[PDB]
């Protein structure tokens, strides 16, 4: 119960004091996918909540097994940390240099072309970072070390611990988890922002294929400004 | 048992060998719900039967052009050709034809032999059971599929579904390799028999 | 054991099918409210007896003059043309008129069987016992259709669906005058002369 | 139920109540003055009615007069009629002030005869007015007198539709209340109409805005 | 303008003032400063959505204080630079 504990209580809860950080996204009384106009029918039976992020919103006869629902909730989870990595990382390279420092390449569709140029890849067109300039290297390394991660991931559980929950001193060094509510609460908001996440690369996709770049079109186009 | 895709290893929980061709290939646990699998099976029927016929069209007329006897072009500029009708009126032309078959489709895999009446004379009927498959005069001329199989249904229908899945990734092939080589598949063919070696994916680029 | 307009779906539990024409057709959950059935099978039965009655009056003129026995001009300019009365007059007129019939007519279907009686001459007592076919000699002379149970079913089903037939046509003429400055009949004539490059993406 | 505190004496029986009162203005403790409590919902009401007729009644003649109903002659913005004949000015049957004497005095028999009602809730029905005292006998609430005048359709004939409808009317009114102070507002910015205001935000939204208008 | 300085200026002061409003690095509604400045907390009657306490009347506040500072550095700025 740490001294991040009783803060993120105090300022960082969603919900006032007096109340759980239950209710309002757990029970009977989730938003539902429809708001206001949901009707019962269109909630599932089995999607009865008791799980962080759920609208009833099944259209199709999906999970309706809880062996597939637990499974796609974890696919759900692990999409979702990885486009919140990924937007953030093709959005940050962008906004502090959007120039075209040749060995740079801002744009986040055009970088992969950046390793067969002469200039290599130059971080923050840094010329002595990195300055790469072989693929198959980046190819090797990439498999050696993500192949270790995912072993690692799916073998090397503590075998008491959540699998994609690990929690403990290595992946909550702050100690949030101190408080199952506040756990619960931090999952939903964690789904959440995920989800955003996912939509924004879908989106960021489909713009960079019909438009240009990211700050234009957002600068340039329908912000005239 | 039944020869595995994979030796020594377990098969998926949900492949029981019951369905033709069963070689318990599910890598990415797509079939856990048993209720996928009927669809699955469905739409894979589909896209096999329509994978032979395009394989066919793609290369028995291209090979008997390369014999002499045919002058086909090639299927790659065919959508292209001049026609006495306009393509996208032919293209609004089969839908409307389609629409029916479609509807019987979806009517009978979601309820079976619901449209299994022939509607002008009712007579009319099809004497299929199985979930797609009709029988009958229309769908079956010559009377083959409705016999008594201890062993005869299932090894006709196991090399039926392999012949498809073959013509798949034959369809694919084409079409990949046309993308990657200007040329047409039996050009590819005659580059593999005269050397095998020099003609290959690094060979173009 | 009545067939559906889509096979194997489940019909809408007010849609019984005991009324003519009712095959289960109802996408939209409109029909749903307990007051508004009625009112949709009046508005229906007005509907496809308007629309047949102006399908008539649109396709004999152009058809007998495209035959050669008549020379009548066509309907979608027959408004801005030279008549003996102001249209404004007969416009008022025709609303008049039908003021008075619809007037009646609404009558009939608030309160059931309560206008068959004549004013004037209150011996005339109008026969029809069934909402929106009120029957008599003015507009039953002769008396046919009515007649036993499962007799009225299959003729009124006739009715209903020829009127439907009549409107979607009548639609279409519209949507032709709109689209081509040519009667249908000529549309026809034209999709015959060059059917595989005379169709609706022919000139959109 | 939204808003601020629940100030101990909005309870929620006033039609549109959700206790909303940061300054507050209607604390029973000491009530004297206009700031009765029972007038302060009189006054809201009327301001609010009021409101509801001024904008709609300075909307209208643009609107028609875009789309044609009425001579272009008499399609002017609400300042340009007469309020302010600096801005702009009209030419009626009779000068202004002449319509301002006589307005006074039919806005005044009305005006005093519903104060009075008001301070003698039984009144304005019993002495001889002519021959319309009998329907002009308000019944209980002062600001819903009712009648076969005030209320010639019957609505609200039920207790819980007559609920609806009062909230509907307090909602439509604060609502013509912040339009009307628009109305004020984006007259004096931007010298135009507000309908014209609502066509320029409409056609170029990030460059028609209250920032641009800055300078006039 | 929207990139100026000065643009920037009012809105890092005013965001930095409502931060400090809002986490208790600054007196609001429901926190009082003592004689020797220690943020002991005071209970007020307004009811506020915000479960760290943070009221439209804090909002006001750390706005107009925002607002007079940035306008304060800007000109100072301005007139130094
Ligand atoms: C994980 C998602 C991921 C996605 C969606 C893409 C998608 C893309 N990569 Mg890419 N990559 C991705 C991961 C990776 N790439 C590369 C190595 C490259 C290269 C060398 C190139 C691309 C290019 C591209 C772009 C054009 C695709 C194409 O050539 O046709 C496109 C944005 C090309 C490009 O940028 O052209 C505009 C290009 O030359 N990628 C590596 C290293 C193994 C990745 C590691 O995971
Ligand atoms: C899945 C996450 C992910 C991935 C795959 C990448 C991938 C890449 N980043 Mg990147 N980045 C990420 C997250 C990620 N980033 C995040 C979260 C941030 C914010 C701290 C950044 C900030 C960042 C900068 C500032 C730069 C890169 C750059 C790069 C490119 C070369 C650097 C390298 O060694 O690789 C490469 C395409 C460099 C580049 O040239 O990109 C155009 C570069 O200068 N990244
Ligand atoms: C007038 C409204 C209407 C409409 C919009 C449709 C529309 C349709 N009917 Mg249909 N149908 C109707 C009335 C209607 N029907 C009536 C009155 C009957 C007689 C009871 C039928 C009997 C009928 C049969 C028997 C079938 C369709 C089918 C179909 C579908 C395929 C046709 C197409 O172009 O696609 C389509 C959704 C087909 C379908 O998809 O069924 C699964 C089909 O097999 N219809
Ligand atoms: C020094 C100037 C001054 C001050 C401090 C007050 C103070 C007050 N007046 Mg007041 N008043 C003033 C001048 C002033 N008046 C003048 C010049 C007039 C004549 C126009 C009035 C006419 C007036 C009326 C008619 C009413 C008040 C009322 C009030 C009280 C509440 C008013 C409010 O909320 O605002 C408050 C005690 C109200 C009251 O007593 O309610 C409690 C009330 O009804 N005042
Ligand atoms: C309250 C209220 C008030 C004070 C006015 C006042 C006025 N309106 Mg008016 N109006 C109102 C509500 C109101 N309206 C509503 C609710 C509607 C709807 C209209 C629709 C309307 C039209 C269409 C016209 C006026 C016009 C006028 C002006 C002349 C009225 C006349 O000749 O008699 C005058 C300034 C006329 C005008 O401005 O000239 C005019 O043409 N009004
Ligand atoms: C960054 C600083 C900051 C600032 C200036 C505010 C300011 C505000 N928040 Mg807030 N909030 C913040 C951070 C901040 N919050 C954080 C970090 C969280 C996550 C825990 C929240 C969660 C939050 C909720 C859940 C609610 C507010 C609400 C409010 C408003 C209360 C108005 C009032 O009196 O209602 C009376 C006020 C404008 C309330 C509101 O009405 O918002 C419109 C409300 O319901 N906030
Ligand atoms: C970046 C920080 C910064 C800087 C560089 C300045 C710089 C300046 N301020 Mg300034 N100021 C600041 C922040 C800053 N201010 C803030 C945060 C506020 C609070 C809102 C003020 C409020 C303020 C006022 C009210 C005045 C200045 C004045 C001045 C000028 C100095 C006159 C002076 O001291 O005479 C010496 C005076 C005496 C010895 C007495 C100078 C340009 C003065 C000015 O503009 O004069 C032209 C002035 O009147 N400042
Ligand atoms: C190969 C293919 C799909 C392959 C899918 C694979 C491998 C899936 C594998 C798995 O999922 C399983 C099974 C089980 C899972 O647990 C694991 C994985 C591993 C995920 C589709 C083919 C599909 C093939 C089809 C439908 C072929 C169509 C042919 C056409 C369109 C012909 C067109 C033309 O007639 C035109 C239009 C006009 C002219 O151009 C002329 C021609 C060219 C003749
Ligand atoms: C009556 C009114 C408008 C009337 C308009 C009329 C008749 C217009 C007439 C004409 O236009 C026409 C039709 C045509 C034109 O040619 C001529 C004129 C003659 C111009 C507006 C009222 C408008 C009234 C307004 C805007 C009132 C706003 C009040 C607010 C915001 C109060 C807030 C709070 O009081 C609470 C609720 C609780 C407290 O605790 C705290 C605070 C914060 C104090
Ligand atoms: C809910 C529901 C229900 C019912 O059933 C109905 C339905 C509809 C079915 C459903 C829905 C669904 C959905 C919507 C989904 C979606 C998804 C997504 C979007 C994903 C993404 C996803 C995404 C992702 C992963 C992403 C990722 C990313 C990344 C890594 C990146 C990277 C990078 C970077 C940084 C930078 C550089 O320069 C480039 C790169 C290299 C490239
Ligand atoms: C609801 C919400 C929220 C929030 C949001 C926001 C966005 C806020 C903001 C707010 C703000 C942002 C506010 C502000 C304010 C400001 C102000 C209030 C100002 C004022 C000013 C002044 C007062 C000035 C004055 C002056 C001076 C002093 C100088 C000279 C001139 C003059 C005189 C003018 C939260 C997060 C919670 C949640 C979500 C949603």
């Amino acid at each position: 119960m740490t001294g991040i504990a009783e803060w993120y209580k105090v300022y960082g809860k969603s919900v006032a004091p007096d109340q759980d950080a239950r209710a309002p996204y757990y029970g009977p009384n989730r938003p539902l996918w429809k708001g206001p106009f949901t009707k019962p029918k269109d909630v599932p039976e089995y999607l009865k909540g008791e799980y962080p992020g759920d609208y009833g919103c099944d259209i199709f006869k999906l999970a309706r097994l809880p062996a597939n629902y637990a499974r796609l909730r974890t696919q759900e989870l692990m999409n979702g940390r990885w486009a919140m990595l990924g937007i953030t990382g093709c959005l940050t390279p962008e906004l502090i240099n959007s120039n075209s420092t040749p060995g740079f390449e801002p744009v986040w569709f055009n970088t992969g072309a950046q390793i067969f140029s002469d200039a290599g890849i130059d971080y923050l067109g840094v010329p002595g970072f990195i300055n790469a300039h072989s693929l198959f290297a980046v190819i090797v390394v990439q498999a050696l070390l993500m192949g270790l991660a995912e072993y690692a991931r799916i073998k090397f559980v503590p075998e008491g611990a959540d699998p994609f929950y690990p929690g403990g001193k290595t992946f909550d060094p702050l100690g949030f988890s101190s408080d199952p509510e506040i756990l619960a609460e931090l999952k939903v908001k964690e789904i959440k922002n995920g989800r955003l996440a996912m939509m924004a690369m879908a989106g960021l996709f489909a713009q960079g294929a019909v438009t240009g770049v990211s700050p234009l079109q957002n600068l340039h186009d329908w912000l005239h400004l | 048992d039944r020869p595995l895709w994979f030796p020594g290893s377990k098969a998926p929980e949900w492949l029981d060998g019951s369905l033709p061709g069963d070689f318990g290939f599910d890598p990415l646990g797509l079939g856990s719900d048993p209720e996928l699998l009927k669809w699955f099976v469905q739409a894979e029927l589909v896209h096999c039967r329509w994978a032979m016929l395009g394989a066919a069209g793609i290369f028995i007329p291209e090979a008997l052009t390369k014999a002499g006897i045919l002058n086909t072009p090639s299927w790659n500029v065919a959508g292209d050709q001049q026609y006495f009708a306009d393509p996208t009126t032919l293209f609004v032309i089969e839908l409307i034809l389609f629409a029916w078959a479609e509807g019987r489709r979806w009517a009978d895999i979601v309820n079976p032999g619901c449209v299994n009446v022939d509607p002008v004379f009712p007579n009319n009927k099809l004497t299929g059971t199985d979930v797609g498959y009709p029988g009958g005069l229309w769908f079956d001329p010559l009377g083959w599929g409705q016999t008594k199989d201890a062993k005869k249904l299932k090894e006709l229908r196991t090399k039926e579904i392999k012949n498809g899945r073959l013509a798949m990734l034959a369809v694919l092939g084409a079409v990949v390799q046309a993308n990657y080589t200007h040329t047409g598949p039996i050009d590819n063919l005659l580059a593999h028999l005269a050397d095998p070696g020099h003609n290959t994916i690094f060979a173009l680029s | 054991d009545r067939p559906l307009w889509l096979p194997g779906s489940e019909a809408p539990k007010w849609l019984d099918g005991s009324l003519p024409g009712d095959y289960g057709f109802d996408p939209l959950d409109l029909a749903a409210e307990p007051g508004r059935l009625n009112w949709m099978v009046q508005a229906e039965l007005v509907h496809c007896r308007w629309a047949m009655l102006g399908a008539a009056g649109i396709f004999i003129p152009e058809l007998l003059t495209k035959i050669g026995i008549l020379n009548t001009p066509s309907w979608y300019k027959a408004g801005d043309a030279t008549y003996f009365a102001d249209q404004g007059t007969l416009f008022i007129v025709e609303l008049l008129l039908m003021a008075w019939a619809e007037s009646r007519r609404w009558a009939d279907i608030a309160r059931p069987g309560s206008v068959n009686t004549d004013p004037i001459f209150p011996n005339n007592k109008l026969t029809g016992t069934d909402v929106g076919y009120p029957g008599g000699l003015w507009f039953d002379p002769l008396g046919w259709g009515s007649g036993s149970e499962d007799k009225l079913k299959e003729i009124r089903t006739k009715e209903v669906k020829n009127g439907r037939l009549a409107m979607l046509a009548v639609l279409g003429a519209f949507v032709q005058a709109n689209v081509t400055h040519v009667g249908p009949i000529d549309n026809l004539f034209a999709h015959l002369a060059d059917p595989y490059h005379t169709t609706i993406l022919q000139s959109l | 139920f939204a808003s601020k505190q629940s100030l101990s004496y909005l309870d929620g029986t006033l039609p549109g109540d959700y206790g909303f009162d940061p300054l507050g203005l209607m604390d029973p403790e000491g009530a004297g003055g206009f700031i009765d409590p029972q007038w302060l919902p009189y006054a809201e009401i009327i301001n609010g009615r009021f409101a509801m007729l001024g904008a709609a009644g300075a909307i209208a003649p643009e609107v028609l007069g875009r789309i044609g109903l009425i001579p272009q002659e008499t399609a002017i913005p609400w300042f340009q009629s007469g309020v302010i004949p600096p801005v702009g000015n009209y030419s009626y049957w009779a000068d202004p002030y002449t319509l301002f004497v006589l307005e006074m005095a039919l806005m005044g028999f009305a005006e005093h005869r519903r104060a009075q009602d008001y301070y003698k809730p039984g009144s304005m029905g019993k002495q001889y007015f002519l021959g319309l005292e009998k329907f002009l006998g308000g019944s209980g609430n002062p600001a819903y007198p009712g009648g076969p005048i005030f209320n010639f359709l019957g609505f609200g004939k039920n207790e819980k539709e007559l609920q609806e409808l009062k909230v509907k009317e307090v909602k439509n009114g604060r609502l013509a209340m912040m339009a009307v102070l628009g109305y004020f507002t984006q007259a004096i910015f931007t010298g135009v109409g507000p309908f014209q205001n609502l066509l320029d935000h409409l056609a170029d939204p990030v460059h028609n805005n209250v920032l641009t208008n800055l300078k006039i | 303008y929207i990139g100026s300085s000065t643009n920037l200026i009012m809105v890092a002061s005013t965001t930095l003032m409502l931060f400090a409003g809002r986490f208790g690095l600054a007196p609001s509604a429901n926190r009082k400063s003592t004689a020797g400045l220690k943020l002991v907390d005071r209970d007020s009657g307004l009811q506020t959505g915000d479960p760290a306490g943070f009221t439209a009347t804090d909002t006001l506040a750390c706005g107009a204080l925002g607002h007079v500072i940035g306008v304060g550095i800007v000109l100072g700025l301005k007139a130094t630079a």
